[PDB]
């Protein structure tokens, strides 16, 4: 579970 | 309607301080507390603290010494400030309001503010057209877009025809180039028969550098 | 602090199916748990409060249950706009803490990409850099191969890919492959080809152009 700052979605 | 509207995204140098303004409407800061939450890649959603109707503050333990929250009731503004940022304080910061004055179920959120902690400089993007041709036209459908290149930091917003064009739009997630600068494309598919009649414009806005470009995209 | 564990990390289901998210707590928290939805580029949206109580404006297909340490958020019939991440929050103990989230992906029928290629603009060339963009539009599933060739020479390491999140209306992905070279290198070659491989294609699709 890594949160992506660009999309605001989990990877 | 209840709304929380935050100040814009930006760069912060390491060791320096972060400031965010949260302006509310549709309720009064004398009736409701306003909470601060962030969301980072490493630690996920993380409650930071709250300022209560009466001016009292609580800070989550690891932030007690580097966090201050303040407000101006009359102006409907809540002010967030955090000291001595390091790169892992890079996150989206949100302000939020609960259902009831004393609680923690967050029914209203600001739009979030992406804060980047880097030693680099802010750089606005160049915007280039991705022109529709026959090599981008199949069965009456043409594809066209904008290349949004060499900016820092995230984010940048892209819309089309001032918001009037939304269907068929894909704005790709930014990628980091070897230069340490971001690049993305935004595309849209349209009827090819409309290329002679309609104008197509990507509206690009890079808030951290205050760079606003409208790019017209024409068949070549 | 209370640790909240959400499992599994990723769920994948078909439209119309029922689906459950699990949230487990490191010690008992009664029913003091709230659930949130996060869509692409969005802020959290409150779905359920206190384990099971409904929220105004939230579709009836969302419900939750549980007490103590084991909690469940359910969607009785999943729709495409339910593509999102889902988080739990406890507030029985200070400070309030969140789980790490579960991702909800949607299955759909196979859809081949539509492929387009875009030569660099003369505007970009002026700056001394050439970007060649190859677009793969509205496909499923996400797996795809892009092979770049310039004058029959395989390009390697000089392109980057970006893939959108799943489209909330039709469940597809779109992909961009960008080949980047110096203006000098660009001017020294003629044929630029983007070759696409996907489960929905019965044959690799090539889109190309000659400079000028």
């Amino acid at each position: 579970s890594q949160f992506d700052l660009s999309t605001r979605r989990l990877k | 309607q209840v709304q929380l509207k935050q100040s814009g995204p930006g760069l912060v140098q390491p060791s320096q301080s972060l400031s965010i303004t949260c302006t509310v409407s549709g309720f009064s800061l004398t009736n409701y507390g306003v909470h601060w939450v962030r969301q980072s890649p490493g630690k996920g959603l993380e409650w930071l603290g709250v300022i209560w109707s009466g001016g009292n503050t609580d800070y989550n333990t690891p932030f007690t010494s580097r966090l201050s929250i303040n407000k101006d009731n009359s102006k409907s503004q809540v002010f967030f400030k955090m000291n001595s940022l390091q790169s892992n304080d890079t996150a989206i910061y949100y302000c939020a309001r609960a259902l009831t004055y004393y609680d923690y179920e967050f029914a209203y959120w600001g739009q979030g503010t992406l804060v980047t902690v880097s030693a680099a400089s802010t750089k606005g993007p160049s915007v280039f057209p991705l022109a529709p041709s026959s090599k981008s036209t199949s069965g009456g459908t043409a594809a066209l877009g904008c290349l949004v290149k060499d900016y820092f930091p995230e984010p940048v917003t892209v819309s089309w025809n001032s918001g009037a064009l939304t269907s068929g739009v894909h704005t790709f997630p930014a990628v980091l180039q070897s230069s340490g600068l971001y690049s993305l494309s935004s595309v849209v598919t349209v009827p090819s028969s409309s290329l002679g009649t309609q104008t197509y414009i990507c509206n690009v806005n890079h808030k951290p550098s205050n760079t606003k470009v409208d790019k017209r995209v024409e068949p070549k | 602090d209370i640790l909240l564990t959400q499992s599994p990390v990723i769920l994948s289901v078909s439209p119309g199916e029922r689906v459950s998210f699990s949230c487990r707590a490191s010690q008992s928290i009664g029913t003091n748990i709230h659930w949130y939805q996060q869509r692409t580029n969005g802020s959290p949206r409150l779905l359920i409060k206190y384990a099971s109580e409904s929220i105004s404006g939230i579709p009836s297909r969302f419900s939750g249950s549980g007490s103590g340490t084991d909690f469940t958020l359910s969607i009785n019939s999943v729709e495409s706009e339910d593509i999102a991440d889902y988080y739990c929050q406890q507030n029985n103990n200070w400070p309030t803490t969140f789980g790490a989230g579960t991702k909800l992906e949607l299955k759909r029928t196979v859809a081949a990409p539509s492929v387009f290629i875009f030569p660099p603009s003369d505007e970009q060339l002026k700056s001394g850099t050439a970007s060649v963009v190859c677009l793969l539009n509205n496909f499923y599933p996400r797996e795809a191969k892009v092979q770049w060739k310039v004058d029959n020479a395989l390009q390697s390491g000089n392109s980057q890919e970006s893939v959108t999140e799943q489209d909330s209306k039709d469940s597809t992905y779109s992909l961009s492959s960008t080949l980047t070279l110096s203006k000098a290198d660009y001017e020294k070659h003629k044929v630029y080809a983007c070759e696409v491989t996907h489960q929905g294609l019965s044959s690799p699709v090539t889109k190309s152009f000659n400079r000028g």
